[PDB]
């Protein structure tokens, strides 16, 4: 299904260094978007890339081919 | 002790969630995602949560501001035009929320 | 080379975009943007140039250098 | 356009001297006279190791004229890569009355393949009647090594067959068995000229020096 | 131009020969980077909410390259880079008239 | 060889730890964690088996020569 | 073997991943879990590549696959 507000409710406001900033509800429900489209999104570049190898099985190693640009523009 | 104590629930978390979205996708492109796959996956999405994290609080700071507001996130979709198009519907979408 | 362009760089910023206002000295701050830009180019291509062990840098390595470091130099 | 064929492509090019780029690459036909023109032979020698080896890119190179550029490289540069002379001994009996260069690079190639499965053998009929074999060799456990190939200059109905002594591993005993029974002969001996004037072989082995 | 000095830049930054028809490209690569310049300044300075665009709205473009760390501030990467003359205008120095 | 031992110090831990067990879903845990360390010493098993498998090669790789 | 051991670590935490995303109820009982699972580090590390072996153990396998072709080829020319 997807990111849920209990998952992102949580997650982003881990690593936030002010006790006081927080993310609305509305903000929050994007962020379920673009972190579910984040795992989509990086799902279909390792399918792709396996699919450039045509293989059935996505590995760590391709995985890490793309990183420089998994990091990079997405 | 407080490091350890969050980071495993909150990658529990995201991966148990990933997990459902890799059993969403995987009947999308009828692929299977290894367990090894899935674990690399979700700690990508965490490793570069982090770099959301850094972000988020100086696209607010840049503005001047503590909150994020909608335009902070809409400069997250800048980042690549497919995404763009993507979370400008998604937003869309959102306020119709 | 120790130089640094003031009206090319506004030049190009107005051609660019006919709407903006580049303060005093943020013509000096773009020119440090592709100052870092143009380091990061030439020491990525180094490193690709490495990993085709070519000698001598070519159209090959610069084109996979673009392809990396104006993404994510891009905001 | 493959692995270990664009790349021994572009290891050979380079290999060759500035002056004589045309000479070479007239000669193994990848490159029709349309596309002599895209490449300007005359500014760097990268520049044109790179547009080259693109027109082969383009016309999808495989490994059996990448080995024949290597063949016509060779035979520009015979001076090279000091040469084992063999000589091949019929019986009591007729001649070879039937030494096809169909039947030839057939019975060479199976003899070849049938015990070093793994072989690039490369035949080029040079125009003075020596057939200029180029054999890449390799065992069944690894894949041809055309980064040290062992070129065999068998002078066509000739029993003497120059080698190149490059490495002679355990198959300069099959390289001659191959040979010996590629063209139909029976024996073979490393006559014991190892110069690297194969153009001095040629007239030393046949007589030909003071003729 | 400003391409043409900052090929001449890459000849002592890359430390090895080029060809002029690779600098040729580097001119449509200078271009191209410029073309995502002005219009990344423009977005970051329209949420900012000024029509003109102000150093620190660099810093952060500068923090989304990633060059501009906690480690290596805004202000060390002037050093580093940009001439005595051509420095002295962006970072404050402290004359009691800090700039 | 060694393979053997570490096994049985790898089975003996799970024991050790299930002893100072205290809920049954943490037994259950346990025993999940203890079946993935019956697949870490399968891929270590495997490497064994790799390593047979690299000697029947050079076995091999000199039957093919003779 | 060390770095062996660590992405041994890394793994049987990915199966730390998994059950604790279905057992997110036992965050105490997991954290001792946990520290139980730092100790079987510190026991079998002492005492005494992966990924590298899987792959080039695969990698062998189909190259003694085509070894075996090899023999057959081989050994059915030389009978003949």
């Amino acid at each position: 299904s997807g990111f849920r507000k209990e998952l992102v409710s949580r997650l982003l406001h881990l690593h936030f260094k002010d006790d006081k900033t927080k993310v609305s509800g509305d903000a929050l429900q994007l962020m379920v978007e673009l972190l579910k489209v984040f795992v989509v999104e990086a799902a279909v570049r390792g399918v792709r890339q396996a699919q450039a190898e045509d293989a059935l099985r996505v590995d760590v190693d391709q995985l890490e081919k793309v990183l420089p640009q998994l990091l990079l523009d997405f | 002790q407080q490091r350890f104590s969050y980071q495993q629930r909150l990658k529990a978390a995201v991966h148990y969630t990933v997990g459902c979205l890799c059993e969403e996708v995987a009947l999308d492109k009828e692929m299977q995602f290894s367990k090894q796959t899935i674990a690399a996956i979700s700690e990508l999405t965490f490793r570069q949560c982090e770099n959301f994290a850094k972000d988020l609080e100086m696209f607010a700071r840049h503005a001047k501001r503590t909150t994020i507001n909608t335009e902070d996130v809409k400069l997250l979709a800048r980042r690549s035009n497919s995404l763009l198009k993507y979370i400008t519907d998604k937003s869309e979408e959102i306020a119709q929320i | 080379k120790r130089k640094a362009p003031r009206g090319f760089l506004k030049r190009v910023f107005k051609r660019k975009k006919p709407q903006l206002r580049l303060e005093k000295s943020g013509d000096l701050l773009v020119h440090l943007n592709c100052l870092l830009f143009v380091h990061r180019l030439a020491e990525e291509s180094r490193t690709n140039a490495c990993a085709s062990k070519c000698r001598v840098i070519n159209k090959e390595h610069v084109l996979a250098a673009a392809k990396v470091i104006l993404k994510k130099s891009r905001g | 356009m493959d692995e270990t064929v664009a790349e021994f492509i572009k290891r050979t090019i380079l290999k060759i001297p500035m002056n004589e780029l045309t000479t070479i690459l007239k000669a193994w036909d990848f490159l029709s006279e349309n596309q002599l023109q895209t490449v300007n032979f005359r500014q760097r020698k990268e520049s044109v190791v790179q547009h080259l080896i693109h027109l082969c890119e383009e016309k999808r190179a495989s490994i059996s004229d990448a080995a024949l550029l290597d063949i016509i490289y060779m035979q520009f540069h015979q001076h090279q890569k000091v040469w084992d002379v063999f000589q091949m001994s019929k019986g009591p009996g007729e001649d070879v009355d039937l030494f096809d260069m169909k039947q030839f690079k057939n019975s060479f190639k199976k003899i070849l393949q049938r015990a070093l499965k793994n072989v690039t053998v490369s035949f080029r009929e040079t125009e003075e009647n020596a057939v200029w074999i180029r054999i890449a060799w390799g065992t069944q456990y690894t894949k041809p090594n055309q980064y040290k190939p062992t070129y065999v200059v068998y002078y066509s109905q000739t029993p003497y067959a120059f080698t190149s002594s490059s490495m002679l591993r355990r198959n300069t005993p099959l390289l001659g068995q191959a040979l010996t029974i590629a063209s139909k002969h029976h024996q073979i001996v490393k006559m014991d000229l190892r110069s690297r004037y194969l153009d001095s072989l040629k007239a030393i082995v046949f007589k030909q020096y003071n003729q | 131009a400003g391409l043409s000095h900052y090929v001449k830049l890459f000849s002592f930054y890359a430390k090895m020969p080029m060809e002029r028809k690779a600098l040729e490209m580097v001119e449509k690569c200078l271009d191209k980077y410029f073309q995502h310049l002005c219009d990344d300044l423009e977005v970051f300075a329209a949420h900012a909410g000024r029509k003109t665009v102000k150093p620190e709205d660099l810093e952060l473009l500068m923090r989304r390259q990633g060059l501009v760390t906690d480690q290596v501030s805004l202000h060390v990467l002037v050093e580093r880079h940009l001439p005595l003359e051509y420095r002295q205008l962006l970072i404050p120095c402290a004359y009691s008239g800090n700039s | 060889k060694e393979l053997n031992i570490v096994l049985p110090e790898f089975e003996k831990t799970h024991l050790e730890h299930q002893q100072r067990i205290e809920s049954k879903v943490c037994k259950a845990a346990i025993a999940t964690f203890y079946v993935n360390v019956k697949e870490q010493f399968i891929k270590m098993l495997k490497e064994s088996q790799m390593l047979t498998n690299l000697k029947r090669k050079n076995a091999k790789m000199i039957s093919d020569i003779e | 073997s060390k770095s062996t051991r660590d992405h041994l670590q890394t793994m049987m935490e990915s199966v730390i991943m998994t059950i604790l995303s279905n057992s997110i109820k036992e965050k105490e009982e997991i954290q001792y879990h946990l520290n139980f699972l730092k100790k079987r580090l510190l026991q079998q590390c002492e005492t005494l590549k992966m990924e590298d072996l899987t792959n080039v153990s695969s990698l062998l396998n189909m190259e003694r696959a085509r070894d075996k072709a090899n023999e057959e080829g081989l050994a059915l020319l030389q009978e003949e």
